[PDB]
RNA sequence: AAAUGU
RNA sequence: GGAGCAAACCGGAUUAGAUACCCGGGUAGUCCACGCCCUAAACGAUGCGCGCUAGGUCUCUGGGUCUCCUGGGGGCCGAAGCUA
RNA sequence: GCCGCGGUAAUACGGAGGGCGCGAGCGUUACCCGGAUUCACUGGGCGUAAAGGGCGUGUAGGCGGCCUGGGGCGUCCCAUGUGA
């Protein structure tokens, strides 16, 4: 079935009269390595419940990843908040040339050959949320003409 | 037949609002007289035509429609209808999560059923006079906010709105769940966020009762037997 | 005044699209024309009609889009996901036939003024020309 | 020069048998059998989750520790590979495998590549009739590797040459067991050996 | 009227 | 030119001290002409011109077959969009 | 090297055992490029983070609406020489 993977765990902390209380955050990727990837973000009183509910939340925002043999149909670049991701295809036998956040996705959607750069704020959270939105905006030579027609 | 023509559209179902409006409500507008915005009914029916062309197929394959309307202008009208269609409804006041957290609120109707299992059951007297009323008090509220929601045991496949402005909450909940949205809407709200629309007066009982009473008849006419005219023009007018 | 009319055209569209309208009117030229045209020939638009407004000529440009999607925000995908001026009066962009775009991997289309006129990346390559890159579209 | 000393610590550490000794690393007890846990005082303790770097690291060394060569010689080949055609990576194994001393291990003239090397270095091995004493020789198709005359005998060859009667030598390989000679036939596709390694990561590693 | 705290 | 006010200055109080705050005095200055100085939270902390992209409400000022429409200003809430 | 370790239980000092990493090499210092999209042409910003000139008028300069011609300067193509 699916293939879970966290890329982010962190410990936030609000404050109360006497002491500081905590909460844990977890960012999990969930893939199929066939073209399906999802991503949700888990926040819970303790660790694994989040991680668990991350993978819960994750299997929502899934996405058609129209591969063209281990790559993307075209180059895309997307901006989330002030974070920026550049997606560029690659001829086979290249590699997944990416940081640790995005490669922990593109693999789980398939992708064996791709070029990337992070630009602006390299914050993983807002970087993750960006990259998804890139895939979601991928379109195939097929997907296009469906639109560039009549009626 | 199945339908209604603009000669019946003579109550109010032409428009009633203006300036308290959304300009998205373009196309389904006719002209502005007496300051009031007025909407052509050629399209109203044309929409109903399209709209009903989705209702029947849905009804006659035994789907489910949830009914929403909290306006005092349209409280009881819907109750009767969704009861007269044996369908679930929300007459009273709408609760967040109800669909998006359906599973959770659903455990509250169980308690209602679980409560009802203590009306004539052999333990009523065997639970103190104090608590006896509290639960009955807990009852009478439970039924109020869950009467027409006690029906259905799973999310519907369309939802009917008397004013999508108000129940935009519900419309958002429904819309997030790919749940078909149908509504009687005037210039109040706005299309787009609607899948099937009844562009007409979404206030003043006339339009409501008219389109709502007849809407039910359409369902039965695909389930079995459009029996005698349900109540309407009582104190209604 | 309008330092750039061509940009104003593109920008007028881009503005119109993001609210999903039928038509988009824009001041006329024989050079704005053979620039649009492609947008119908490549089916980015329905097309246009040379009309006049208040005694003055314009080009009502009719917008294509896509399917009423569903979920929250049912607003359809655009046909024109992106469009931006390249060569400008502030900086004119010329290219040899070689030095020529691969916009969104074939899926996109450049538009250029050349010794034979308003070609595209695909065309200008095959006619063997290149010239003043106007804009990119997808 | 090369690595010398404790080897069986390496069938382990990497956490996977890699048949580095003669018969021992093939006999019930290859430094892992008995103790399939990392070397040193901190052996029988629960590992913590590796870094992605750590993961890539271990995968590279493994491969190198398998072929057993300097990091010097090793990376040249990667960049060489990295520079070449198409797959410009996976081809790597082909370049590793073309090593004389490597081949001789496959040709069963010896059992350890370590044993292989000492032969080539002592020049007990010949190529196309040529006394070739250089374990780095990138051999190619149709090249022929045979024992020299002063060494056709030698106790160490015979039994080492003998025990080969059993298995189908590599597709890219061939052996006149009696004639003491072999032919590099072709470039071993990735298919032609599923090494216990994920070469994808070695690439990922070396692009630091 | 009302200062300060390695 | 100088009424009122008021840095500086003197005095009375407060205070540990009070070259401050509050109080009684008080000179330049504040006002006029001419000539210099050229600063500033000189702020919408937002340079200028043109085009394009929902509406609602309050107002100043024009014109209109004076509802309403339209023009040019001065504010509020806000579509889409922008923004950490 | 930065974040920082040492206050009688230091995986951060010193030695030891063990481990990781290269290997006739391993470290260090100095310097250039990368990472730095941190001078941003490709490829950035200026309401509150550093950044709109206090406000005009205007010289040079940059930029320029709609049509048809001539010129073909830029620009585009081909051929050729040159590019050791
Ligand atoms: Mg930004
Ligand atoms: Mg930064
Ligand atoms: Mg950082
Ligand atoms: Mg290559
Ligand atoms: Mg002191
Ligand atoms: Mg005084
Ligand atoms: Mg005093
Ligand atoms: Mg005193
Ligand atoms: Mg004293
Ligand atoms: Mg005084
Ligand atoms: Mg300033
Ligand atoms: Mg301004
Ligand atoms: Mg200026
Ligand atoms: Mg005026
Ligand atoms: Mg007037
Ligand atoms: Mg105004
Ligand atoms: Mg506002
Ligand atoms: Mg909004
Ligand atoms: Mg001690
Ligand atoms: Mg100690
Ligand atoms: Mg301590
Ligand atoms: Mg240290
Ligand atoms: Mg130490
Ligand atoms: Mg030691
Ligand atoms: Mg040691
Ligand atoms: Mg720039
Ligand atoms: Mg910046
Ligand atoms: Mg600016
Ligand atoms: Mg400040
Ligand atoms: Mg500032
Ligand atoms: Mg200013
Ligand atoms: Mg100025
Ligand atoms: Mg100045
Ligand atoms: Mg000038
Ligand atoms: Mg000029
Ligand atoms: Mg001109
Ligand atoms: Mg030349
Ligand atoms: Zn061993």
């Amino acid at each position: 079935d699916f293939e879970e993977k966290m890329i982010l765990i962190r410990r936030t902390a609000r404050m109360q009269a006497g002491g500081r209380r905590f909460r844990f955050g977890a960012l999990v990727v969930v893939g199929d390595r066939q073209g399906r990837v999802g991503l949700g973000f888990g926040k819970a009183p303790e660790v694994p419940l989040a991680v668990q509910k991350a993978g819960y939340y994750a299997r929502r925002n899934m996405v058609e990843v129209p591969l063209q043999n281990g790559t993307i149909p075209h180059e895309i670049e997307v901006e989330f908040g002030a974070s920026k991701i550049v997606l560029k295809p690659a001829a086979p036998g290249t590699g997944v040339i990416a940081g640790a956040v995005p490669r922990a996705i593109l693999e789980l959607a398939g992708v064996t050959d791709i070029l990337t750069k992070e630009l602006g704020s390299r914050n993983p959270i807002n970087i993750a949320y960006a990259t998804m939105e890139a895939l979601r905006q991928l379109r195939t030579k097929a997907d296009v003409e469906r639109l560039r027609k009549g009626e | 037949e199945i339908t209604v023509k603009e000669l019946l559209e003579a109550g109010v179902h032409f428009g009633h609002e203006r300036k308290r409006w959304n300009p998205k409500f373009a196309r389904y507008i006719y002209a502005e007289r007496n300051g009031i915005h007025i909407i052509d009914l050629q399209k109203t029916m044309e929409e109903l035509e399209r709209t009903f062309r989705f209702i029947e197929d849905l009804a006659m394959r035994g789907g489910t429609i949830l009914f929403v309307g909290t306006k005092k202008q349209a409280q009881d009208i819907v109750r009767m209808e969704a009861e007269r269609a044996g369908m679930p409804y929300v007459n009273q006041r709408w609760l967040g999560g109800m669909l998006t957290n359906f599973k959770t609120i659903s455990q509250r109707v169980h308690r209602l059923e679980e409560l009802e299992a203590l009306f004539a059951s052999p333990e009523i007297e065997e639970r103190p006079k104090k608590e006896q009323v509290r639960l009955k008090h807990e009852l009478e509220r439970l039924q109020k906010y869950l009467s027409g929601f006690r029906l259905l045991k799973r999310l519907p496949d369309a939802i009917f709105v008397v004013d999508p402005t108000k129940e935009a909450i519900a419309v958002r909940e429904a819309r997030k769940l790919f749940i078909p949205v149908i509504a009687l809407a005037d210039t109040d709200s706005d299309p787009d966020l609607v899948d099937y629309i009844i562009p007409g007066n979404d206030d003043a009982i006339r339009s409501i009762q008219l389109i709502l009473s007849r809407a039910v008849d359409l369902i039965i006419q695909a389930r079995g037997g459009v029996v005698e005219p349900s109540p309407s023009y009582a104190l209604v007018q | 005044m309008l330092t750039d009319p061509i940009a104003d055209m593109l920008t007028r569209i881009r503005n119109a699209t993001r609210v999903y309208k039928e038509s988009t009117d824009v001041p006329a030229s024989r050079f704005k024309e053979e620039i649009l045209r492609i947008l119908a020939r490549e089916g980015f638009i329905k097309g246009y009609e040379r009309v006049d407004v208040d005694g003055k000529p314009y080009l009502r440009v009719y917008l294509k889009y896509g399917p009423r999607r569903q979920g929250p925000d049912p607003r359809p995908e655009q046909v024109i996901h992106h469009i931006r001026r390249i060569s400008k009066p502030g900086r004119r962009v010329y290219v040899g036939v070689k030095e020529i775009p691969r916009v969104r991997r074939g899926l996109g289309i450049a538009i250029l003024s050349t010794s034979k006129g308003v070609l595209t990346d695909r065309e200008a390559r095959k006619l063997g020309v290149g010239g003043e890159l106007i804009c990119e579209v997808w | 020069g090369r690595y010398i000393g404790p080897v069986c610590r390496l069938c382990r550490r990497e956490g996977v048998k890699l048949y580095l000794k003669g018969e021992r690393c093939y006999s019930p007890k290859c430094a892992m059998e008995r103790r399939p846990y990392p070397p040193g005082q901190h052996g029988q303790k629960r590992a913590r989750r590796p870094s992605d770097y750590a993961v890539r690291l271990r995968e590279k060394q493994k491969l190198r520790r398998i072929y057993g060569i300097s990091e010097r010689q090793f990376r040249n080949l990667f960049e060489e590979a990295s520079k070449k055609k198409g797959v410009t990576g996976s081809v790597f194994l082909g370049l590793l495998e073309s090593r004389l001393d490597n081949v001789v291990y496959r040709l069963g003239f010896a059992v350890s590549r370590r044993q292989a090397r000492q032969l080539v270095r002592h020049g007990h091995i010949t190529v196309n009739g040529r006394r070739v004493d250089l374990p780095s020789y990138r051999v190619r198709p149709g090249d022929e590797i045979a024992v020299a005359e002063k060494s056709r005998n030698l106790e160490l060859i015979r039994q080492n040459l003998e025990a080969m009667k059993g298995r189908k030598v590599g597709p890219w390989l061939s052996l006149d067991v009696e004639g003491m000679k072999g032919k590099f036939l072709r470039l071993p596709d990735r298919e032609d050996l599923a090494l216990p390694v994920n070469e994808q990561l070695v690439i990922e590693f070396y692009s630091r």
